[PDB]
């Protein structure tokens, strides 16, 4: 009766009914009901046998497949599972079998990847991620097989990148967890149908997994030593090696160490030929990249050092490329620090790299207050040398910087009307005017 | 009385289905159900059309006992439109529904890394154009046709120890046909940052200049803007892009080369695969590491061959290949078929994208794309044949100003602008002459035209497709034979819905006199009668029947005359008649063409009387007889962009002696449209040589002048450089009569281009300024020519002069004038891409 | 019988050509004036170049200067005043999910308290359609005595108005000033070979010194190509290449303001396209034309003049109509519409809706047949009307 | 018969009321005196009378800043959210909108009652 009324026909489920199901249970006021129609509604459903593929279709219409995850009408097509199954034992399927026969395995790998990216859908994606597995394993298919079988739509190369990566080597450890005594001869057909990089960039992600951390770690090193007696350039191994996709965290990574003791003996045995390992952070992991791996190689206080190792690099490949240092104020992040800016070891760093910037090149040298004034308004400079002078430090700073201003008003020719409109209703603007005026009037008494 | 209102009835209901059709074609959806209502309704609209012209021709005939059972079988045919009309809404009321109603894809394409063949050198020579430049932010757009390699290129560009080592932060984005554009900002923003979570009260105004600050925290940024499809687009990213004066790069891919332009006034147009690289990569993807069986190797090449150089062909059959086992018998079944394994049996990698151009394309575009699949594979296009033959099919509709040439000349700029239509060939003014379209774009323009949209169907007889019986006639729209003409014509076909017959062989064959009046027989609704591959000996009354032909092209050697009985065509716009004698002569009531637009032919035409009414659409002429040139002609015709002359052209330059300045030629004059005028003479009996008549007397508009046999002194050229107009002037032999060649001062205010062919110049004297335009001087088989005069050194906007077998002397100075400007060029002067040829290489060298 | 995407426009950066003087007197208005919140409104047709100048002077070395807290806020036809209020807070503060049940009424006082912590503030108000959305917004900007400026950008005069009485309406550019726009955006750095000079001076003469038709030609242009004939085309064929071929840049931009219009407004608006682009349109002679075709349809107090002068006056105020005349008594006397709006116009009323058809014979067109003039509602003929 | 937003708070005159202050002097004296239990003042009126003009008029008067501590301005309307009008007020202590996630109306309404009672003295519009 309820569909007659508040449908004309071609409704394409019964979402008219579900909006108004979702309203009532909104409200106590009216909840008692909606639940007496919503258990009609599953009533109805089982009644009539529909399939749980066209209630689902019900519950998703009108939003992505991701929001519909995520949305409560997941747990109401659940419950309609489960009375599904009990009431009908004729016939029956689990969530991800059922899932499965609507989108193929290929289109739900990524439809479950990008749940597990979406942290309000992990736990769920987590249990269906682990039943999707469970399939894989009845059908008997082997990780190489699964490989093969997604390859002709997702791509020849796709499941080597992230985050196709980890839950293709996922899957391996649920492989192996079963079958503990075929994990030695799976990595050997993966290095035989693939290259040594396309090996290393799998064993490397093995590493993360419990279940296969032993037989990576003794695959990855037996192989990168039969590679580093080769005698390559360091710069052809390093991408080989898949250091290239480490992480954040490669200055703690156990092979990284192994490359940086080979680098330094290839660059002393070819004086005349010296390779950076520098550049190849940075060209991997992009100067971003780089700026991540100085802080959280800097959290671990068993690699600090090597983190400063990497800043002064950092900071030098500054000077070859020639960025200006009111540039550098904004690569430093002092940009977002907000006021009183002259107590942030960030801005000592910042005056360090602007007086090795003008000393190597003295042709565009400029002083600190040029950077300050071409990244920050003068109104907060008033604030920030206010905010400094009143500190036990930085006092001869905060001076100086306020003279520079001082003599940077005069040079652009800006009368005391200017900057008293520009400075009105801010405090610790009318002490530096007052000196202002003293200042420029006293420049035009001298004959 | 009542049938034309019930056409009325008719076409009301043919503006809905039209409609219906148009929008369906804006979205391809899965849907079966409706796949197969647009192909009943188009059925219904297309016999339709073809009732309601037949009532239109009749209704123009009558204003009798033979026209009374016409137009009682015209209604009875459109009768049974009307019922079949009621039946479609009757039964198919659902599908209409979906229709009048409204209502993942954005995961970037996968492209080998590894094995990438043949783009080496494409690859350094855009590297070397981002690392140079200037020192704002540059784009450097790679534009080429679908399935060309360009994100292949763009990702080996990406990806090189150059461009990484150089470049401070290197970032990929994959734009695509439909894009929101604040996730391209959060995904930039997602690589310096993860936490892209606190954006989600930030519009997209703050996200674009937070993509600056992230951008401008270091040194240069090369950004790979990859599959940009609009200018917009474009202008709606670049303002995420800083401009700090760093050498910043943009690498972009498109298939569009007028998106490139805005870019870089210089697009990259990416090459196509070699022959050797073709086959490289076949092998390289069907054999993997192992090389090919020597057996395997001869058809393996042969299919290499078909791809043209396309790396998607060859991606795709490499497939093909796989699934049908490694057998020599069933490779060589395969180069057979290549077409069939592109697109009608693989339509998930090759064919989708090739209809992500054709979607986007406009309607109007569309049936003009599928058109150039008529034309055989490989073949050359005339852009003029082309360009009237869209025109006559009607798929060119237009109100403006402009001329419906222009219009059509505009919509194939679109398609060559979009990579859908390559150019071959390109005027002297730089206006495309021919196109060819690429071997993957032909076989889907038919499939398309054949078993989707039924707008064209090929004749021919092969393994098992021999020719089509009455059933296939039935349905067929247009036919396009290319041989076997007379055999097919044999069998008396039937066709009474063909549209079209396009003869697209390149050899002519003669018509067998006995089968003469079968085209016209077969197919009494033709509109389209390309036929300037067949030799006719004689017209037929069969062929003055075709009253709704619109374009006539026949070639002849025995017809001298069209006849009267031709006029009664009033709907034909084209006359092309390519005849091999020496004059013909047009008795047909031409001026009554009301639409009449082209008359083509290389005979004298000689016109009939134009015995008020006015030939608005006469574009051109072509060649004519001098004495049909008259004043009263060229009133009929206000509109005349082409006019050719031909024969005793003494009669056009003669004197009017009886005391008026009424000569043939004054009236020309008269024609405020012309651009090109042509020359040709024939009678060299003549006492004197004729001299040109006073430039003021020349039509002022004239851009272009052709001149042949004409036997014009030297002396009198510098009155042709009285034409304030004039920028092509083209001579073949003894037109101009003399061995010295002097010129005045000024003159040639806007020559560009210049061509004389074997006349006996010897001395050559000029001055700087009859060269303020200049771009091109050839002198074809003008050996006797000693030296080129030193002011033609002097004149900046010269491109290229070409001599073959020359003499000594002119072979000295041409060495002089590259060494001196070669030195200049070392001393600081702007070079301006000056080139000589020389061809053999044993001399010159 | 039964039953959206907030796209901010771009506008050039560097190369802004004839706007150095507008420029400097918006500026000088924004720098001097009461102490009050002050709001400076920049008027125009569509396509003037609005944004373009409030974004040159959001980004003014002086204005930079002068206004310590600069906001650029995109208002539009439909606007949420709950996301305006986040989108500026999102200038200041982070954590905008701090407010995620806080009203409005709270909100707006966040953004009093965000703006007046300094000196001045500038604000930008883009495309403000009503004065309710003034007036729902202007909540936020306090009236704290310091200068305080809200530079505006508007088609509507009447909006200019009551937000300041001496509004600033917008210049066309020059002659030279369109040449030197199209060249630079055709040829880049490099300067136009004297070949293509003669038919694109007409071009940029064409274009009635609107720098959006300069713009949309000038992608016309790139495209086609740098040979003489091509650009000759197109300067036969500018009031085309504008609204016909270019759907998406100039059609969609007139049509904010024609589908905003009242239903009988827009039969009033297309009727002025009868008249010849470009010619002096009386405003008696309109009104009167108005009234006979049954457009103005009224039964209240009023007459049908005073009725149909202030639905002119609404065009006017809408800049979809221009005033080149004012009789001693301030009323209009003499209206022209803008070549590009009259291109909308032509192509709107013939085309899509059928209110007029031109009567022509030119160099290839004909006066009408039998067919058409049988579906003709009205004619509008300029010359060759004896024959 | 098939058929079935944004929050339109009014907005007045901030300044340049005109003629309201002997009708604000009235309303808020009478706010002053009365009974030491809740006691309600209605403004009624015709539509558009400047009921809204005069109640922003006393909630930001001098004399009831001062005298009230907690003043909450409440937009009620012909449809409204009750769950919404508590967390609004709840807003204006406490920003932590987060644990009130699930509380029921009931509980949000007894939170409300815990926090005006702290402050005091309040007058809500
Ligand atoms: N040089 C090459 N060597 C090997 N394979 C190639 C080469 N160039 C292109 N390909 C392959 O050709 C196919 C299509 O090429 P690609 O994806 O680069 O097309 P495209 O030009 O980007 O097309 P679209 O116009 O659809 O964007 C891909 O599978 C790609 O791997
Ligand atoms: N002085 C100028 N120089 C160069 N381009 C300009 C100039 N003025 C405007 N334009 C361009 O003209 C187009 C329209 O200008 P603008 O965006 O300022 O329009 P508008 O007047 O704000 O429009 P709307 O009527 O939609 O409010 C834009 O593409 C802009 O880049
Ligand atoms: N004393 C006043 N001085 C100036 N303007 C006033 C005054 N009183 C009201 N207004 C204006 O009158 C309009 C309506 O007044 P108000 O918003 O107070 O309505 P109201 O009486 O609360 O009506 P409603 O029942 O519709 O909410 C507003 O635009 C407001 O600015």
């Amino acid at each position: 009766t309820l569909k007659q009324r508040f449908s004309r026909g071609d409704e394409a489920g019964t979402d008219v009914l579900l909006k108004l199901i979702a309203n009532g249970k909104a409200t106590t006021e009216a909840k008692t009901v909606a639940n007496k129609v919503e258990s009609a509604l599953f009533d109805f459903w089982l009644n009539s046998r529909e399939t749980p593929d066209k209630v689902m279709d019900a519950f998703k219409y009108g939003t992505t497949t991701q929001a519909f995850l995520g949305s409560p009408r997941w747990k109401e097509w659940e419950r309609y599972l489960s009375a599904y199954n009990a009431r009908y034992p004729e016939k029956k399927a689990t969530a991800i079998e059922t899932l499965t026969r609507k989108y193929g395995d290929a289109q739900l790998l990524d439809t479950l990847i990008g749940a597990s990216s979406k942290g309000e859908t992990k736990t769920l994606a987590a249990k269906l991620q682990a039943q999707q597995f469970d399939r894989w394993m009845n059908l008997k298919e082997s990780p190489l097989d699964v490989y093969n079988r997604l390859r002709s739509s997702y791509g020849d190369t796709a499941f080597f990148n992230e985050p196709q990566l980890n839950v293709w080597v996922s899957y391996m450890n649920v492989f192996v967890d079963k079958n503990p005594s075929k994990v030695d001869k799976m990595f050997l057909e993966l290095g035989d149908t693939f290259g040594d990089m396309r090996l290393f960039r799998v064993l490397g992600e093995a590493k993360k997994f419990p279940n296969l951390e032993s037989t990576a770690t003794k695959l990855q090193m037996e192989k990168a030593s039969t590679l580093f007696a080769s005698g390559k350039s360091p710069e052809g191994i390093f991408k080989v090696l898949a250091l290239d996709n480490v992480g954040d965290d490669i200055l703690s990574n156990t092979l990284f160490h192994k490359w940086l003791a080979y680098l330094q003996k290839f660059n002393k045995e070819h004086p005349n030929n010296q390779e950076s390992w520098f550049d190849m952070l940075r060209i991997s992991y992009q100067p971003f990249g780089v700026e991540r791996i100085i802080e959280t190689g800097r959290k671990n206080p068993l690699t600090r050092l090597m983190a400063e190792k990497v800043e002064n690099a950092y900071h030098n490949y500054w000077l070859d490329i020639k960025m200006e240092p009111k540039t550098a104020f904004r690569s430093l992040h002092l940009d977002e620090s907000g006021e009183k800016l002259l107590a942030d070891p960030k801005f000592n760093t910042w005056v360090q790299y602007l007086k090795t910037f003008n000393d190597r090149y003295p042709n565009e040298k400029t002083t600190v207050i040029d950077g300050l004034r071409d990244n920050s308004h003068d109104i907060a400079l008033l604030r920030m040398f206010s905010a400094a002078k009143n500190d036990p430090s930085t006092e001869k700073l905060a001076t100086d910087l306020q003279s520079a201003l001082i003599l940077k008003w005069q040079d652009a020719k800006k009368t005391p009307e200017e900057l008293k409109r520009v400075f009105v209703g801010v405090p610790a603007a009318d002490e530096m005017l007052d000196r202002y005026i003293k200042l420029l009037a006293v420049a035009s008494s001298t004959p | 009385l009542g049938i034309q209102g019930e056409v009325e009835n008719l076409l009301t209901d043919l503006n809905y289905f039209n409609a219906f059709l148009k929008e369906a074609a804006k979205s391809r959806r899965e849907n079966e159900v409706l796949k197969e209502l647009v192909k009943k309704i188009r059925k219904v609209v297309n016999d339709a059309e073809d009732s309601i012209d037949k009532f239109v021709v009749e209704a123009k005939r009558h204003d009798h006992i033979t026209h009374v059972a016409r137009a009682k079988g015209v209604a009875d045919e459109i009768k049974s439109i009307r019922e079949r009309v009621k039946e479609i809404r009757d039964n198919d009321a659902y599908g209409l529904q979906a229709i009048t109603l409204d209502d993942e894809e954005r995961k970037a394409p996968v492209v080998e890394e590894d094995d990438v063949v043949g783009f080496d050198d494409e690859a350094k020579t855009v590297i070397d154009r981002l690392i140079g430049g200037s020192d704002y932010v540059e784009v450097v757009p790679v534009v080429g046709m679908p399935g060309l390699g360009k994100t292949t290129l763009a990702y080996k560009i990406y990806k090189d120890p150059k461009v990484e080592y150089e470049f401070f932060t290197r970032v990929w984005v994959y734009v695509s046909q439909t894009f929101k554009r604040r996730e391209i900002f959060l995904n930039i923003i997602s690589k310096f940052t993860r936490n892209t979570k606190q954006y989600d009260d930030t519009p997209e105004d703050d996200l674009a200049n937070e993509v600056k600050e992230l951008l401008g925290k270091g040194g240069k940024y090369l950004i790979v803007l990859d599959d940009v499809w609009t200018m917009e687009a474009w202008d709606r990213i670049k303002i995420a892009f800083p401009n700090n004066g760093k050498r910043n790069r943009v690498l972009m891919t498109t298939r569009q080369s007028n998106v490139a332009k805005r870019c870089n006034d210089k697009p990259h147009d990416l090459k196509f695969l070699t022959k050797d690289e073709s086959w490289e990569l076949l092998e390289k993807k069907v054999f993997h590491k192992e090389k090919c069986p020597p057996e395997l190797e001869l058809p393996g090449i042969s299919i290499a061959e078909k791809c043209m150089g396309l790396p998607l062909a060859i991606v795709v059959i490499a497939g093909a290949l796989i699934g049908k086992g490694k057998t020599t018998r069933e490779w060589e079944l395969v180069a057979a078929s290549v077409g069939e394994h592109l697109i009608n049996r693989d339509p998930e990698n090759c064919k989708k994208l090739v209809q992500m151009s054709y979607d986007r394309l406009p309607y109007d575009l569309k049936a003009c794309f599928l058109y150039c699949g008529a034309f055989p594979g490989g073949s050359q296009i005339p852009a003029k044949k082309l360009i009237r033959l869209w025109i006559a099919e009607g798929f060119i509709q237009y109100q403006g100003p402009l001329a419906l040439e222009d219009v059509a000349e505009d919509h194939l700029n679109d398609l060559v602008n979009r990579n859908l239509v390559m150019v071959t060939q390109r005027s002297c003014s730089g206006q495309i002459k021919t196109c060819r379209v690429h071997d993957m774009l032909h076989e889907f323009c038919r499939h398309e035209a054949m078993m989707e949209e039924n707008l064209f169907q090929e004749i021919k007889q092969g393994q098992e497709r021999s020719f089509p019986g009455k059933q296939e006639l039935a349905t067929y729209r247009r036919l396009c034979i290319q041989s076997l003409i007379p055999e097919f014509l044999s069998m008396k076909p039937s066709g009474e819905h063909v549209r079209s017959f396009l003869c697209v062989g390149s050899k002519k064959i003669d018509m067998p006199p006995n089968e003469i009046p079968s085209i016209p027989k077969a197919f009494p609704l033709l509109r389209v009668l390309d036929a300037e591959s067949i030799k006719f000996s004689r017209f037929s009354r069969e062929f003055f029947k075709l009253f709704h032909l619109r374009y006539i092209a026949l070639s002849t050697d025995k017809i001298k005359t069209i006849p009267a009985d031709f006029g009664n065509l009033w709907n034909i716009q084209t006359l092309i008649v390519e005849t091999q004698q020496a004059t013909l002569d047009i008795k047909a009531d031409i001026w009554n063409m009301t639409r009449l637009r082209h008359v083509c032919t290389n005979a004298s035409a000689t016109l009939p009387s134009t015995k008020n009414l006015v030939n608005r659409c006469l574009q051109t002429l072509s060649t004519i007889a001098p004495e049909c040139c008259t004043a009263e002609v060229f009133t009929r015709t206000p509109n005349l962009k082409k006019l050719g002359v031909r024969g005793k052209i003494d009669a056009l330059l003669e004197s009017s002696k009886d005391g008026s300045g009424s000569g043939l030629f004054s009236n020309i004059g008269k024609l405020g449209c012309l651009e090109y005028l042509k020359l040709v003479n024939d009678t060299r009996l003549s006492s004197k040589p004729l001299h040109l008549p006073p430039a003021y007397i020349f039509p002022q508009k004239l851009k272009k002048l052709s001149l042949v046999d004409t036997w014009f002194e030297w002396k009198d050229m510098s009155i042709l450089g009285l034409l304030p107009e004039l920028e092509v002037l083209k001579l073949k032999e003894n037109a101009f009569k003399g061995q010295s060649w002097e010129q005045e001062d000024g003159g040639f205010p806007r020559l560009q281009v210049l061509w004389i062919e074997r006349t006996d110049l010897t001395s050559w004297k000029a001055s700087s300024g009859n060269f303020p335009r200049l771009k091109h001087l050839a002198l074809i088989s003008c050996d006797k020519l000693e030296e080129l005069p030193a002011e033609l050194a002097d004149v900046k906007n010269l491109q290229l002069i070409e001599l073959q077998s020359s003499s000594e002397s002119a072979a000295r100075s041409a060495r002089a004038i590259l060494k001196r400007n070669q030195e200049k060029e070392q001393d600081g002067d702007k070079g301006t891409g000056f080139k000589l040829s020389i061809f053999p290489h044993d001399l010159g060298l």
